[PDB]
């Protein structure tokens, strides 16, 4: 069957920057098409026919080629472009599409705010006690988060989760959570998510006494 | 417009069969040139073609599901359903179905997706749970406010705030399998620390595997 490749699997690139995707195909396809898949959407026509912009693509995407290789070019990139590129042939069955590119945009170094939140006491009733950090707005993606417990280091009862990066000013969020049964939360004052970050040159701790206001 | 809706259910056996159904309107697969495909997209993998059906009944299969598919069309509803015999861990996916022509060769206009687990597991409801505003998450001017969405299966969960009439700075992070085998993923809302009196905080949760809708208000805590 027609099977293509797509090259780089992943890129990172500024604003303004003009960026580069290659589809190659394991034999010659008459055209060549493409689609852009925002997190949590359907794919949308990007290109079509090889050279051709769908209905409502800006000037910025073009696409070229023949024969097995196959350009999609962003001349300008713009914070509204991260998504995940395929190609897709439909010169023959069966019907194949590419691996995919994720294009993430590179921006200037943001510091997280950041947020704690103790359980709730319908929580609470309910028999279990998660604790929640937020970190907000911030780049690079990368960022440790630990937590502290009476001064004790928590490992293996909480998870994160990371947004896929905004749309308009291309940051990322993150949740950690920490999950324990309601009788070990009761027995411990001191609760501490402690934040580590290219745009924090010392970590941030926020923390709250159990009871209180 | 032409539009195209996706249907089934969120939850399928191991062994089972899969029963889709593409309810389209704009156009109609009586008319010459037409067909309807199903596409389908693993968790965070490539898309993959599965079937497609034409206006005089030609089909195709992707070859390595074909012993396994069937793609069928009624005109006088329509619709095309697509049946997959003996769903595996492998066949969790989104699943899409799409217009194509036969001047095209590619489909121009999509469905929304359905989300089907392949699964053993029974059908939960989630806890809501408020995430509620307080000194404590205030940054600089910013606070935050919440919702914790807990221990639900199977995917997916919708979250809105103020049935959608909020909506920036909003923070909805994807879900998290928990080591209980039950999902959990909060939602979050920034606000400027002297503008939160602007307006009241509901979340509105739904849950439609389970049938369940919850709006939960997220105020200040008191003493």
């Amino acid at each position: 069957d027609i099977q293509m490749t797509q090259s780089p699997s992943t890129l990172s690139a500024s604003v303004g920057d003009r960026v580069t995707i290659t589809c190659s195909a394991s034999s010659r396809v008459g055209y060549m098409h493409w689609y852009q898949q925002k997190p949590g959407k359907a794919p949308k026509l990007l290109i079509y026919d090889t050279s051709k912009l769908a209905s409502g693509v800006p000037s910025r995407f073009s696409g070229s080629g023949s024969g097995t290789e196959f350009t999609l070019t962003i001349s300008s990139l713009q914070p509204d472009d991260f998504a995940t590129y395929y190609c897709f042939q439909g010169s023959g069955y069966p019907f194949t599409f590419g691996g995919g590119t994720k294009v993430e945009i590179k921006r200037t170094v943001a510091a997280p705010s950041v947020f704690i939140f103790p359980p709730s006491d319908e929580q609470l009733k309910s028999g279990t006690a998660s604790v929640v950090c937020l970190l907000n707005n911030f780049y690079p993606r990368e960022a440790k988060v630990q937590w502290k417990v009476d001064n004790a280091l928590q490992s293996g009862n909480s998870q994160e989760s990371v947004t896929e990066q905004d749309s308009k000013d291309s940051t990322y969020s993150l949740s950690s959570t920490l999950t324990l049964s309601k009788a070990d939360y009761e027995k411990h004052k001191v609760y501490a998510c402690e934040v580590t970050h290219q745009g924090l040159s010392s970590p941030v701790t926020k923390s709250f006494n159990r009871g209180e206001c | 417009q032409v539009t195209l809706r996706e249907s089934g259910p969120a939850l399928v056996k191991p062994t089972q069969t899969l029963t889709l159904t593409c309810t389209f309107s704009g156009f109609s697969l009586s008319t010459a040139g037409m067909s309807v495909g199903w596409i389908r997209q693993p968790p965070g993998k490539a898309l993959e073609w599965l079937a497609d059906i034409w206006w005089d009944d030609k089909k195709h299969y992707n070859p390595s599901l074909k012993d396994r598919l069937t793609i069928s069309k009624d005109t006088s509803k329509n619709q095309v359903v697509l049946k997959v015999t003996n769903m595996d861990p492998a066949d969790t996916a989104t699943y899409y179905c799409a217009r194509d022509m036969i001047f095209n060769f590619y489909f121009d206009v999509w469905g929304q997706g359905t989300t089907v687990t392949v699964s053993s597991a029974s059908t939960k409801g989630p806890s809501v749970f408020p995430l509620a505003p307080s000194s404590k998450s205030t940054s600089g001017g910013t606070a935050a406010l919440g919702c914790l969405v807990k221990d639900y299966f199977p995917e997916p969960v919708t979250v809105s705030w103020n049935s959608g009439a909020l909506t920036s700075g909003v923070h909805t992070f994807p879900a998290v399998l928990q080591s209980s085998g039950l999902y959990s993923l909060s939602s979050v809302v920034t606000v400027p620390s002297s503008s939160l009196g602007t307006q009241t905080y509901i979340c509105n949760v739904n849950h439609k595997p389970s049938n369940t809708k919850v709006d939960k208000r997220v105020e200040p805590k008191s003493c």
